């Protein structure tokens, strides 16, 4: 029965936005969940929620593969593109029981969302990276959701100094592990720095003697551990061939437990050397340094030579109440990466663990304004507005585009619905004002949780990056084909 | 774990039981037969009309069916050609006889008219032998041919089979020899490779085993080089090069003196193993390890191509022609000791890049391997069956130039001739006598029945020109021409077969009727 | 029997029914792993992945899997055709108690009709150049349909033109080379004569490299032995171990010494060289390349033209391979290398644009076999009408055939037909057109004359497939009414299934 | 729609079987159990096995309308109508087309199909002995279905004579058939004499020429005619008896205003008294009593006579006339038979057979065969039989499907094959190959010979002008015309609503 699984999909997928229905605003609801292990988790992080779900609907489990694609495109809306995709289903449904085949359906839904991001464009409000104020509005908006928001200015041209540096205007894709949030315990967001180099999780040297730094040395690249069987000073004194040849003032050993990273006696060699010593760094932050650094690994501590060497300005241990940071300033390599990294303080751990979230989604809305310029309103307002813009011109289709595009608008209104819901707002008189105030007045006016009430978001200072809605329509477009597209399910060997 | 039953109820659940045997094989019998599908062991999918392997991978239970299959395997073992005609005559032959056991008729009362009835079909078959052979000898060869393609044109083949009919008779014309008026079907092996199509196989005049030349600077054909001792192969287990170990080494060197003094050693026993292949006598090498790449080039100036990783078996099928032996060590090989042949030549066939290795006598050679191609791995199986089948064919037709006029209308003669003797019975055996013809019936019915012909009107069209006209062949339309007369289709049987294919299935008359008890006991 | 016996080949039909068109519906794939999550449209996935029990449903398989290697494509159609073939007997087998051989004869004499039919409509261009050029832009235009690719197809198929037309002779396919890239947008997608390697030359060599001799090593020249390998440092003080390894690098030194006996400038090997070896060839100004795979030392061959050198005894006594420009370049956020001009090359490269992997997946499998078709309109430049003309032209002719032929074969030769009508009903159905007035619609078009007109499945009519340019291959479609007229022979020819021993 | 046309299609599964003089027969077991019957008869099939579904109530009501209309044709219109729903369920799970779109296509088609069964039309009014000729051979087929399929011969010319006698009305209650027992099949024999089945009367004239005939509707045995609730509460039996002897002296008085009439027989619904009859003696006249409706009301047109229910005064009515009266005696049972009435075209089928059980068949076989040589008195056209028109119509369908749209084609198709299916039924009656049979006929008359049939006799296919089978223009013409008839009631139903049973 070929309908059949059709109907099963699309019955198993609705009761998967159900769950999602709860969480949409900074008001909306909590979902608690109980994972195969035991623990109890309980958030309304909407990406949380779906990643520690784990549906066994291998159909349902393409929402949740939706999201990570949401979380990777634009950083943000991971709650907006499941339950826009329900009321694409939903809508579905109603399309099914018309009579309308799958692939009508499918092919319709495409062209309505071409429309859909013309709209949205027409709605864009013109930006450009250059605007350093409205940078920083941009980012204050995400930091509503601050937990002391006096230090919300803080963090603000923070972001700004980390992306502004590494991608100007004249840029596409930037990478957010280019910019590296790193953490660490204690102070207050009062002390924030934009390193423009690399920050490690390592300290230099426990022994005396060290030099803890080099002005103007070379950065070792090395998975290559050192590791002996007068025999004990002679292998490593032996291996001081191959530290001093490479002319490299600073080592960075990958971490080894078969090899030790930095022999003991090493940390006295190597102030003889006068070279920086850092043992035990991990090989997942080795990721992070061996691709910024611009220079390559050594597998083979003959290998280690003067070409896979870092020339940075300054290699410095920071330490301020038993801190010891160890970090590159001026990578300034041919072959380097614009490596910028964030030192983030707060009160305890449990704040600078949530203060990197919030950082690294103040990342993604700068991300959204370099992939896409251009703002757009909050509070629904663009969903409000397509489906005036939609439903306005789907009145001039013809034959079955009509029914599909008309279909189509009805559930433009699932985020506007959905937002009033979870506000304590009656649906129809929040949805009735905003048709009225999107007819007659302005593209900026939508729903505020501040003012109890509809109101103009402008005016009300909420507003979020384009690519958010864009992306929202296109990965939906995209969700509700590969749903409706499923004819059988099959199983493999 | 044992049965129970008393009086002749035993003997109709042993029937019913052949019943079920016949129902499997039954639908095979003829050119436009069903095939079977085979379950591997292993999954393997095998579709084939071949009774001998439908018999073959059959599984059944019932032990009566088991001494079925035992029985039939000697029609394959020694004439090699009806084996589905043994199964289905025994059938009907049972099943007229469960009619007999109802009329009260007794077991033995039963055999003893099967036995006498086929005394008179026999008989009756050879009042109307023809041979084959007559005239001349390029009449022989010519009928020879016409008979070899009814067995090739039923198969996959069908299409150009003349061109595995044109290897078929060429083979046993250059495998047969009238003085020895015999043909040792052994000396043709059947070989292919999978892939290709009717016209890439090759008929070859010597032995073509799945093996190449294991260095590309070697030559591709060696030759005696006008009067040597032909070209011997060195069958070895060990390579010629200094020795090393296809284990494990374990040679400490202490300094680089020791360290190269191996390269020393190698340089010797590299000239000297590649000498020791040209004084032992051997022309070109195949050992069961491959051989050194430094002794390779030495061994490039006497032109001694060598292979790699061989059975022995595969180049005991060359030693069987040359006369090859598998001496322990190269240094008592001698041009004996070593077997010669004429010419080794290397064949790359179009796109097969296969480059497959044939040792040839430059003479009539005491074997030929010939060269099967097909479009699909299992058509190349089945393929070669039909050279198989179509191989005995011509060894029957050569053993015995008599020959009947089949496809079915020798049994409807031989019918016809059991109830001409049915008047002239008069007796108790009147009742058995009959039921020969009723089995008889039931060969011609089912090539009629696997044809999509009437079952019962055929039979009477069959009777009706053989009874009231002449012996000439009536037979069953099954190909799909015209009319009947398969001496005008060149449709023709060997005579020794179909009288063995009479007189063993008897036999199983007397198997079957004559096993009264079934005890199956246990394991311990 | 027959009961149990076909009826293996219906399961199989309607595992692919939905898979068949521009507009095909798609597969889900689960196994016990619960990580095997894939959704494809590709028969290919499809087929192969579907455990069956029957084992006359395997025996399709097995069918289909020869189609696959034999041509790359059509092979949907096959499982289509041979499977709706076996459904219109088993109607013919319980309705009108037709004998099993009389089927199987019938489809051979409709085999015969439908093979005329097809000659009939043979429309081929090698007059106008142009137009033949035309023509494998509209063969592509069919081809490169199904996929994912579709909403940038009309970028692939200048790709897939121009790469068809560079062979401009010899059909060899290893001549094409495919490369995945991730970034951007599918049509980013560029063809590029530089046989691309992801692997530089040289330790310190110059990376503009013109009129090259490259000698390709097939081998280890990891600490590269004379012939001595095998040899073991077993020693009593570690210098002895060092000095033993210097004794290598004088082995390999006469190594690289009959290496570089050619007199060359670049060297490719198949495996990892030492430094001491390598430096050697830089010491030695030579362009040396190593960690070359199948496809690297395989290539190459075809490329450069060269041998794998397994003796270096001389620079002559073999093939050395020559390259016009050795470019090496940071192209596709990776260094690559490009060979330009290699010896004699008339081939080129296609470089696929992608955004991710599973999108490059498809793109690997949509190409390889887009220009596997196009290999065959070279050797075979009739072409045939697309858009269902064919399969209804087939339907006409077995109709006509039909008219004149015996009684119990006129049973199955006018089902041969209802079978080629199948065909465009599950291309519409699957386009989600009113699967009964296109199919009809069609009837009236090819009965009553215009022999040109197909479905337009893409604005909903029935339009002139030559001026719509949907077109087929001569070959491809002969090959979907060939396969299955050996794929029926074999499914009709089944009366019971033995089962050997398991294990 | 699935389970409304399918409810249907059970009905042609019992009737299946009967298509063709080489039927098989259906066993009836009644709620008893202890009456079973063994018939071929379709329309005894149909009425004698209840149906639970109700699609089926309709089609069986269809036949019975064929039954009393035509009286033939009640098998070949009700499986015509059952392939033709055995067709639209394919056009329906596997096709998905709309019941309406099956319905105009079905429509469509009946008109080409009439247009087909017009041009094959062959007639003879000239040479009316060769009519007389196609009339035998009409016969040969009407006569089927029945033991009769070994003396056929012989009653073909049992019906052709009488029809080829009457040269008149139409009018079937001209014809009568009597059963009698004793004599086999071929001793029935033809009588011009439209045989009464009684003999009454004492001593009376046996014997009547030039004959008068009354018929009366009257009561002239005794008194107190139609008085009821009427009582002699007497002291003396004369004062009783004298209201009797009175209505016998006003009988007296009524046989002699009889008698003034000029009459010569006296044939009375009721029952006559003996001295009312006596004194028809004296009169010359013969007295008939109680005789029933069913008979004198065909003598009433028969011998041309009058009811006449009053008799008080004469010269009041009509009379009859006959030329001969007699009293025949055949199979040990006495006749009044008839000669010479007013429309002296009468005739009667006397049958002599074994047993009544096979009388009762031969009996409705006839009344049958002369219902359809009737009506092909006035439709002269006839048309070849043996699925040779149905094949023919076959032919000209496929016509209409060369030249058709889109949602038609398919419905035009499926009426053609249901026509394919009609010679199906009747060779795998006949125990024939039907798949070489039928697609032989489609090869013969799709190339051409539009003569060829199926030789039921032989398994072949020869031409049915020298086999001899023909059938009606006018049968032909109901069969389809009522299938497309029955399928455009069945096609129409969508769905069964049931009012809550009593």
């Amino acid at each position: 029965k070929p309908q059949e699984v059709r109907k099963a999909n699309i019955i198993a997928a609705r009761s998967v936005a159900d769950a999602i229905r709860t969480s949409l605003g900074p008001k909306g609801m909590d979902k608690m969940i109980k994972t195969s292990r035991g623990e109890i988790i309980i958030s309304n992080d909407g990406h949380t929620i779906l990643k520690q779900m784990a549906i066994l609907h291998p159909v349902a489990r393409m929402l949740v593969e939706v999201s990570a694609a949401q979380d990777s495109e634009a950083g943000d809306g991971t709650t907006s593109v499941v339950i826009l995709t329900g009321a694409l289903l939903g809508a579905a449904e109603r399309l099914l029981n018309k009579g309308i085949h799958p692939t009508i359906i499918a092919d319709s839904f495409q062209s309505a969302a071409k429309r859909s991001v013309d709209i949205l464009l027409e709605m864009c409000h013109k930006v450009s990276l250059s605007d350093r104020e409205q940078l920083v509005r941009a980012a204050s908006t995400s930091l509503s959701s601050k937990i002391v928001s006096q230090y919300s200015s803080f963090l603000a041209p923070l972001a700004v100094d980390s992306v502004l540096k590494i991608s100007d205007e004249n840029s596409k894709n930037v990478d957010l592990n280019d910019i590296r949030l790193v953490k660490k315990v204690g102070g207050t967001i009062d002390d924030t720095e934009m390193i423009d180099g690399v920050v490690l999780t390592q300290t230099a040297i426990k022994s005396a003697g060290g030099p803890t730094r080099k002005e103007k040395a070379k950065i070792g690249l090395i998975q290559f551990q050192i590791s002996p069987p007068k025999e004990e000073r002679a292998y490593l004194l032996n291996i001081c061939k191959k530290i001093k040849k490479a002319k490299c003032n600073v080592l960075l050993i990958q971490k080894s437990i078969l090899r030790d990273a930095v022999n003991d006696l090493a940390l006295h060699f190597l102030s003889k050397l006068n070279i920086m010593v850092v043992k035990d760094i991990e090989r997942e932050e080795i990721e992070f340094l061996s691709k910024g650094l611009g220079c390559k690994p050594i597998a083979d501590i003959e290998l280690f030579t003067e070409d896979r060497l870092g020339s940075a300005d300054l290699v410095e241990e920071i330490d301020s109440d038993g801190s010891k940071i160890v970090r590159v300033t001026g990578i300034r390599n041919n072959n380097a990466r614009p490596t910028v990294s964030v030192v983030i303080r707060g009160a305890n751990n449990m704040i600078i663990d949530e203060t990197e979230r919030s950082l690294h989604d103040a990342l993604c809305v700068i991300r959204c304004l370099v992939k896409e310029r251009g703002l757009i309103a909050g509070g629904g307002a663009p969903e409000i507005e397509i489906s005036r813009r939609l439903s306005k011109e789907a009145r001039s289709m013809e034959g079955v585009q009509a029914f599909i595009w008309q279909e189509f608008a009805s559930a433009l209104e699932v985020i506007p619905t959905t937002l009033a819901e979870n506000a304590g707002l009656n649906s129809i008189k929040v949805v009735t004002e905003l048709r009225s105030k999107h007819e007659n007045g302005e593209l900026n006016d939508g729903i505020s949780v501040r003012r109890s009430g509809t109101t103009n978001t402008y005016e009300e200072h909420i507003l979020q990056p384009v690519l958010v809605s864009t992306s929202a329509i296109t990965l939906a477009s995209e969700c509700v084909k590969s749903i409706l597209r499923i004819d059988d399910i099959a199983f493999s060997r | 774990n044992k049965k129970r039953q008393h009086g002749l109820e035993a003997k109709k659940s042993h029937i019913l039981a052949a019943r079920s045997v016949a129902s499997i094989i039954k639908t095979s019998l003829g050119p436009r037969g069903l095939d079977k599908i085979l379950i591997s062991p292993d999954g393997e999918i095998t579709i084939t009309n071949d009774g001998a392997t439908i018999l073959s991978q059959m599984e059944l239970d019932n032990e009566i069916a088991k001494l079925l299959v035992q029985l039939s395997k000697s029609q394959d073992d020694e004439i090699g050609d009806g084996t589905t005609g043994v199964v289905v005559l025994a059938s009907a032959l049972l099943d007229q006889a469960l009619e007999l056991i109802q009329k009260g008729i007794h077991p033995i009362k039963i055999a003893n008219g099967f036995d006498e009835a086929a005394k008179l079909a026999i008989s009756k078959l050879e009042e109307t032998c023809d041979d084959i052979s007559a005239s001349n000898d390029e009449l022989f060869r010519d009928f020879l041919l016409r008979a070899a393609k009814t067995s090739l044109g039923s198969k996959i083949v069908s299409k150009d089979h003349d061109r595995f009919a044109e290897m078929a008779v060429e083979a046993v014309i250059n495998v047969m020899d009238k003085d020895r008026k015999d043909v040792d079907f052994d000396l043709i092996k059947m070989q292919g490779r999978v892939g290709g199509s009717i016209s890439d196989s090759k008929l070859i005049n010597g032995v073509i085993l799945d093996k190449d030349f294991s260095h590309p600077q070697m030559p591709k054909c060696v030759l005696p080089k006008e009067g040597s001792d032909g070209v011997k192969l060195a069958i070895l287990t060990c390579p010629f090069e200094p020795p090393k170990p296809k284990t494990k080494h374990k040679l400490d060197i202490s300094s680089v003196e020791e360290y190269q003094k191996l390269q020393t050693y190698e340089q010797d026993k590299f000239k000297e193993m590649i000498d020791d292949v040209k004084k032992a006598g051997a022309d070109v090498v195949i050992c069961q390890w491959g051989f050194d790449d430094e002794a390779n080039h030495l061994l490039l100036q006497n032109d001694l191509p060598a292979v790699r990783w061989v059975g022995g078996q595969e180049l005991e099928h060359i030693a069987i022609s040359t006369n090859g032996r598998i001496v322990p060590r190269f240094q008592d090989l001698s041009k004996d000791k070593l077997g010669t042949c004429s010419r080794i030549y290397e064949q790359e066939f179009g796109t097969t890049k296969d480059r497959m290795l044939i040792i040839e006598q430059s003479k009539e050679t005491k074997t030929v391997t010939c060269f099967v191609r097909g479009s699909n791995k299992m058509i190349v199986d089945e393929a070669e069956r039909a050279l198989h089948d179509s191989l005995c064919v011509v060894r029957n037709l050569v053993k015995d130039s008599r020959v009947v006029y089949g496809g079915g209308a020798a049994e409807v003669t031989m019918s016809l001739a059991v109830s001409e003797e049915a008047d002239k019975q008069r007796g108790i055996d009147q009742y058995a006598f009959r039921g020969f013809a009723q089995a008889l019936d039931t060969i011609p019915m089912t090539l009629a029945e696997n044809s999509g012909l009437d079952p019962i009107g055929t039979l009477s069209t069959l009777k009706s020109k053989q009874l009231k006209e002449k012996i000439s062949n009536i037979g069953v339309d099954c190909l799909g021409y015209g009319s009947n007369d398969m001496k005008e289709l060149f449709v023709v049987d060997p005579f020794i077969g179909k009288k063995q294919q009479i007189l063993l299935a008897t036999q199983l008359c007397r198997m079957i009727l004559k096993i009264d008890n079934v005890i199956i006991s246990g394991k311990d | 029997a027959r009961l149990s016996a076909f009826v293996g080949a219906i399961a199989v039909g309607d595992l692919v029914k939905s898979t068949l068109g521009p507009k095909g519906m798609d597969k889900l794939l689960q196994s016990a792993s619960s990580n095997t999550c894939m959704v494809t449209n590709d028969g290919a996935t499809i087929l192969k992945s579907i455990p069956l029990d029957n084992p006359a449903a395997k025996v399709l398989v097995n069918i289909s899997k020869v189609q696959d290697d034999e041509v790359g494509d059509g092979t949907t159609s096959v499982t289509v055709l041979s499977a709706e073939l076996l459904r219109e007997a088993e109607k013919l087998i319980d309705q009108s108690k037709i004998h099993p051989q009389t089927i199987i004869e019938g489809y051979r004499l409709a085999s015969a009709a439908a093979l005329d039919a097809l000659t009939k409509a043979a429309v081929d261009n090698s007059h106008d150049k142009t137009m033949f050029r035309e023509d494998l832009i509209h063969i592509a235009k069919t081809t490169l349909s199904s996929k994912i690719l579709s909403q940038d197809k009309d970028h692939f198929a200048e790709l897939a033109t121009n790469a068809i037309l560079r062979l401009k002779g010899s059909t060899n396919l290893e001549h094409i080379q495919i490369i995945k890239i991730l970034g951007g947008k599918l049509s980013d997608s560029f063809l590029d004569e530089g046989f691309i390697l992801a692997k530089k030359f040289g330790n310190n060599q110059p990376k503009r490299i013109e009129n090259a001799k490259i000698l390709i090593a097939n081998t280890t020249l990891d600490t590269d032995k004379v012939k001595i390998f095998g040899t073991k440092f077993k020693v009593d003080s570690t210098a002895k171990l060092a000095q033993l390894e210097k004794a290598e690098r004088e082995k390999m030194k006469n190594k690289i010494a009959k290496i570089s006996k050619f007199g060359i400038n670049t060297f490719i090997n198949r495996q990892l060289i030492y430094d001491y070896p390598e430096q050697l060839f830089t010491d030695l100004g030579i362009n040396s390349i190593e960690h070359a795979d199948f496809e690297g030392v395989e290539r190459l061959a075809l490329v450069t033209g060269g041998e794998v050198v397994s003796t270096f005894d001389e620079p002559s006594k073999c093939k050395l391979g020559e390259c016009d420009v050795i470019e090496e370049i940071m192209l596709g956020e990776q260094p690559f290398l490009k060979f330009s001009g290699c010896k004699a090359g008339e081939a080129c490269t296609i470089v696929l644009r992608g955004a991710t992997d599973q999108t490059l997946d498809e793109a690997e499998r949509s190409l390889h076999d887009a220009l596997s078709v196009l290999s065959q309109t070279t050797k075979e430049t009739r072409t045939v009408l697309g858009g269902g003309c064919a399969e209804m032209v087939m339907s006409k002719a077995v109709d006509t055939e039909a008219q004149n032929i015996d009684g119990k074969k006129s049973l199955a030769v006018e089902a041969f037909a209802r079978a080629l009508r199948q065909l465009p009903t599950i291309l519409a159905d699957n386009a989600g057109f009113d699967s009964s007035e296109l199919v009809s619609k069609l009837r009236s078009s090819i009965y009553n004359g215009i022999s040109t007109s197909g479905l337009d499945l893409n604005n909903g009519t029935i339009a002139d497939m030559r001026q719509l340019g949907i077109v087929e291959s001569y070959k491809l479609k002969r090959a979907v009414v060939s396969s299955a007229s050996e794929a029926a022979e074999v499914l009709l020819r089944v009366d019971n299934i033995i089962r050997a021993r398991p294990r």
